[PDB]
């Protein structure tokens, strides 16, 4: 399933060990399945590893960084797409996992 | 005889005062700066909302 | 001599207090009780006390 009218945008990052940024999506594919979603950073990890895309949807996804700002690209399916972002320093400065 | 008015017409920022424990409750001056803690129960990550 | 399972008492559990890159750690104790620490990192730097 081809993809085609990508535009991923932020809505609040956290940098952290824990999953902290979440971001919305809209694609526009022309049939329905499975499509790869990666991030082509190294320093921001993606949980969702596989969606389900349909006409006119969209996806939150979840992340976890540690640079002070995001500016990387994330990956549907074959094509790529861009979005800044603005990330801010967590209060729980102790934590049980890495 | 010469006694002059009680203080519940006489004290300032409308002050109700209750006299058994000498209280002068239920008036506003200032502010009161709290801290609430927020359980972490009644949170839904933002992939649900 | 032979081996044989045996009872050993849980200590009170702590309370820890969370600053800037450290820990605190409020104990008790009525009898002496080991606290050992160790980095994760190259270097271990271990540490042990019997505190009261």
């Amino acid at each position: 399933p081809t993809i085609l009218e990508v535009s991923c945008t932020v809505a609040d990052c956290i940098y952290s060990a824990d999953f902290g940024g979440s971001l919305t999506l809209q694609y526009k594919a022309d049939r329905e399945g499975h499509c790869p979603v990666h991030s082509h950073s190294t320093t921001a990890v993606l949980k969702e590893a596989t969606t389900h895309v349909t006409a006119v949807g969209s996806i939150t996804l979840h992340f976890s960084t540690s640079s002070p700002q995001a500016n990387f690209i994330v990956s549907l399916c074959g094509k790529k797409s861009t979005c800044n972002a603005e990330c801010k320093p967590p209060a729980d400065h102790i934590i049980g996992e890495p | 005889n010469n006694s002059g008015r009680p203080l519940q017409e006489t004290a300032p920022f409308g002050c109700k005062i209750e006299v058994e424990p000498l209280r002068a409750s239920n008036c506003a001056y200032g502010h009161i700066p709290i801290s609430i803690d927020i359980p972490d129960a009644a949170f839904v990550r933002s992939s649900e909302s | 001599l032979t081996p044989t399972v045996c009872p050993v008492p849980l200590a009170h559990t702590p309370t820890v207090t969370k600053w800037f890159k450290g820990i605190t750690l409020h104990l008790t104790a009525m009898r002496p009780t080991l606290l050992t620490t160790r980095k994760l990192g190259l270097r271990a730097d271990a540490t042990a006390e019997w505190i009261t």
